[PDB]
RNA sequence: GCCAUGUCAUGUCAUGAGUCCAUGGCAUGGCAUG
RNA sequence: GCCAUGUCAUGUCAUGAGUCCAUGGCAUGGCAUG
């Protein structure tokens, strides 16, 4: 079989966290302008925050929030609303990056199998 | 070198590293004068005694020895913890290690004392023989007092050469010094999420505790009825348990079995430790 | 500006964000295996049935699909972000952020700060 | 020049000596970050934890601290024994002492931790509060890690200033010196085997009373001298010098010896 | 005047005084060997080195020198004093003291009996 | 040349030497009190009578007298010698030893090496 | 393991001028306080 | 007095997806080996 219970529960969990996490970031994070201003003046940053600047997580957050403010989100934005456009009776992709062309290309790669 | 296993065998040896040299004979001599030679001279004032034998120098030397080793391993292992740094340092400054270094230079044969060093019935032989270690430190002390500016670097380069083999042996073969970096600190948690529920009584057991002879541990991961889902071995119970967890996480048919088992059990019974 | 307790939540959120996508691409099939499973359910194990009713499995499958088509774009950059991070590269590691996109933003908080 | 009871009463103090500065802010921040703040963050790798809080810096600094003090006193007291040197050094690097230097700079108030430092019912309060000592050591390590070449001399100057009053206080708390030969001297003058001239320890030093009393006595119990000192040896020496000063007494026992047949004289009976 | 306790100390002091000078002249080299030893010290055995920082050896050598140079004066009779002693000679046996000098001191103490 | 065991004896002897002379000048009367005591022995403590029969007491008095008459010379020097010693002073502390005296001697040992 | 101060035992080497005595140094170990 | 490794108890703060559960951080102390 394809799907195993153990695989399913981890997937549901991962998708749930995935969405919850991107949301928290967009909620909490400033864009790169505030980030850059902080890193070029570190003497005015509170000390417990200084190590955060040596690590990747904050910049990535700022960069993501940036893409958001610039409306280049798209794949990530669709994800946050995906649950709400999900319907058991619509059988084809809710992501518009998957067009009807890509779909059959794949069906016959596992149909060759 | 050109390893002596290769075709030039009889070539002079690179070992031990060239000893830095004390230019003031007053000081060079004092290094080798033990107090048993001095404190019995009734015509000496206490002040004259202290300036004669090597104990002030041993004192100075022990510090520089300890300082330089500290910097050396600090810089060479940027990601070592303080406990790791401290444990490694113990290997470099120990009595045994310094003593061994001392014999390396035949300092023990140059040391002046008032009693028989070679007597094998002497009660000196059944001790720690710390005098040999002392004189080596005293040599370092001698070096500093002679020319503190020029000799501190030479002490640095000399000791780095002495330390390399000792470090290299200890990082590879010492258990406390091993690397914790591929451990998932969330493993026991991950496992409980996947298969865990209160009445399963999923617990870790220590089957072997670390001892002086055997500094390792074995922890079994078990359910209530005794079934072992994993085993792990490591420096302490924490690490061993983590590897036991990781062991269980790799057995996917088993995980799937227990996840389904959980799904079939009603929340409580499920949420109680003893459904009685 | 930046606050400590918010920073902790941010750093942690980002870590889960990445870990979660990695797990999805790791465990999930693409949309063809999803469709087959959702269309023959008497042949799938009984316990997975409610999950097939929900969005998570399909969304994971769609993402796994984009991965197989090499239309990932941004999501691959994110999973690669950590090992490409360097403190002395002060410019965006995401290439969708153009050096051009940056100033509408440098200046909108430039005008935003002066009504202040 | 602050008598502080003259005209200097409310005037600003030149104390503590000006702190050398860590120019790397990455490092300056870190000295003050305790581990309780770091190790509970589950999204950090062990490596990232170690490079975050101050434990590496405390380690390095503790070594430099001990190093610099050790040279300082080695040079300042060319005639000190190793025990004197070692004992003196204990006052300089001790927990209580480093703790004090730390508070002097308010490091205790700047230390970022995860729990309540001011809670007076907290169990942190009946322990050693070694953390306060640690943060001070960590400052030294930070200075060293930041710029080892330029900052080691600045540290020497600085620590020499901090150390000076503690030393002056320990060294005070000279006179005639002990004759290590006094007991011999006395036996030479009045001694013979049957006098059973011996020393008695009336008091052995204790933690409560770090002193000793030794009496010098002859066989019949007569005390010829009393001496008081740090240990039994010094006390005995001081008893002897006491006995050596009473010349009427010496002359008496010398005359007595001269009067005894060496037949009896040379026996303990 | 004289007390027993002072007397036993005096005999012992005098005895060793001469006994000490004897040992010195016997064992010590003169000042040139000292100078050679201090002016190298690399062929000087280590245990003898601290001795060069102290006064005893130099003074020991200097005296041995005065001896080889026969400027001993006062100290040779000291070594000779015992065999020159006789109880019935009431006159100073050291010739660095002449009986012009005694006069000065004798009338000096009737002077202090007048105090 | 110099041997370890001999050096310890010299150092020790030099020490006893100086300490002994010191003791003598401290404890002993000069020759006037000495003569007074020896000439009336019925009034001196009975135990010291043999000491009066020996030389030390007389030698001690003679030296003490020499001291009072400030004719000590060398002996005054010997007691001050340690206090005058400097390792960085490389020439003799005795004023009877002149750079005019130390020819005859260093050139005599340039004579002795070649035989 | 390691450190100081204090105290005690055993082995050993010295020192002292009445020595069948007296005083210390070292080495190895013990105990107490820190 | 103090150091490392190991192991345990009390208090406290976190983490986790089945939580009346599970796993850790710190602080204070106990015991073992070196």
């Amino acid at each position: 079989s394809n799907y195993k219970y153990l695989e399913v529960i981890q997937l549901e969990h991962a998708v749930t966290k995935l969405v919850e996490s991107y949301n928290k970031i967009i909620e909490l994070s400033p864009n790169l302008v505030a980030y850059n201003e902080a890193v070029n003046n570190q003497d005015r940053v509170p000390v417990q925050i200084l190590p955060s600047l040596s690590r990747y997580q904050l910049k990535l957050a700022a960069e993501l929030k940036t893409l958001h403010d610039l409306k280049k989100d798209a794949i990530l934005t669709e994800i946050t609303d995906y649950e709400n456009e999900f319907d058991t009776e619509q059988k084809q992709p809710i992501l518009q990056e998957i067009s009807k062309a890509d779909m059959e290309k794949l069906e016959k790669l596992e149909q060759v199998k | 070198y050109d390893p002596t296993k290769a075709g030039d065998i009889v070539k002079a040896t690179k070992w031990p590293p060239k000893l830095p040299e004390i230019q003031d004979l007053a000081i060079r001599a004092r290094v080798f004068i033990h107090k048993s030679t001095i404190k019995d001279k009734v015509y000496l004032s206490g002040s004259e005694m202290i300036n004669a034998h090597n104990e002030r120098l041993e004192f100075l030397g022990d510090s520089i020895l300890n300082s330089v080793m500290t910097l050396i391993i600090y810089n060479k292992f940027p990601d070592y913890s303080e406990g790791q740094l401290s444990t490694l340092r113990m290997n470099l400054v120990s009595n045994e290690q310094i003593k061994q270094w001392s014999i390396m230079y035949n300092f023990h044969e140059k040391l002046k004392t008032n009693f028989d060093l070679k007597d094998e019935n002497s009660n000196f032989q059944n001790g720690k023989l710390k005098l040999y270690a002392d004189v080596f430190e005293a040599y370092i002390g001698g070096l500093m007092e002679d020319d503190p500016r020029n000799n501190l670097p030479k002490i640095r380069k000399w000791l780095r050469k002495l330390a390399k083999p000792v470090i290299e042996e200890a990082t590879r073969n010492q258990v406390a010094l091993e690397k914790t970096d591929k451990l998932d600190m969330n493993a026991k948690r991950q496992l409980y999420s996947l298969i865990g529920y209160a009445s399963l009584r999923l617990h870790y057991v220590t089957v072997k505790k670390p001892t002086a002879v055997d500094p390792n541990s074995i922890v079994e991961c078990r359910v209530g009825d005794g079934t072992v889902l994993g085993t792990g071995v490591g420096r302490n119970i924490k690490i061993a348990g983590i590897r036991a967890a990781e062991n269980a996480l790799r057995d996917k048919k088993m995980l799937d079995f227990y996840a389904k088992q959980r799904a079939a059990i009603p929340r409580s019974e499920s949420v109680l430790k003893d459904p009685s």
